[PDB]
């Protein structure tokens, strides 16, 4: 994909949820459809498990490599962490190329 | 052999306790130079006698000038494992092709 990432014809699926209608009173019958519900929400917990496949460096390169670093000149706050009124903070993107390989 | 000059004289003589180093570089890790068209490969008719190629390679350059990059690399050779070999002894290797398609 253009975007980036693993292209897959078999993918993680879709996972769907709702609330289930829930009627207002009713005191008489008709063909037509119920429109008055009670009105509701709702909330709970979702985990995730992720397992992942690990390639390991095999370098001869003598001299050392880049890397990425936390790296940051006379900073005011703490990058990837909460401030003072709650907020998370991401200021870099990420890339993962850092190694370097013959061709 | 040795060879010796004195004022002139030149003279060459064979040498009984000096060694040979011997390798070969099965995981890929240095650059691979021998695919390229260069000269120095073993001779067409059978009893002519050839020089061995000197190894060298390129790395990274910046903006199109001879200068280096941090990603620039340096290989040391010493670095891998060697057979050393005086005037008794051998070196031996084998190796498979993968499957290719027939020319």
């Amino acid at each position: 994909p253009a975007m980036g990432g693993f292209g897959l014809k078999h993918p993680p699926p879709m996972m769907l949820i709702k609330n289930t209608p829930v009627p207002g009173n009713i005191t008489s019958f008709s063909d037509v459809p119920v429109s008055s519900f009670i009105t509701q929400y709702s909330t709970g917990q979702v985990t995730v498990e992720m397992e992942w496949e690990l390639k390991k460096e095999n370098s001869k390169r003598w001299n050392p490599e880049i890397q990425y670093t936390n790296n940051y000149n006379d900073p005011q706050f703490v990058d990837f962490a909460p401030d003072s009124t709650g907020e998370y903070r991401s200021t870099r993107p990420i890339g993962t190329r850092y190694l370097t390989r013959p061709l | 052999k040795e060879v010796t000059v004195q004022d002139s004289t030149t003279t060459i003589a064979n040498n009984l306790t000096s060694t040979v180093q011997v390798f070969t570089d099965d995981d890929y890790q240095l650059p691979y130079v021998v695919g390229n068209g260069t000269e120095g490969c073993l001779p067409a008719f059978p009893p002519q006698v050839f020089t061995l190629p000197q190894y060298g390679y390129a790395t990274l350059n910046r903006d199109n000038t001879e200068n280096p990059t941090e990603r620039s690399s340096f290989f040391c050779l010493e670095y891998f494992p060697s057979k050393m070999l005086r005037t008794g002894n051998n070196f031996e290797f084998t190796y498979n092709f993968e499957e290719v398609p027939f020319h």
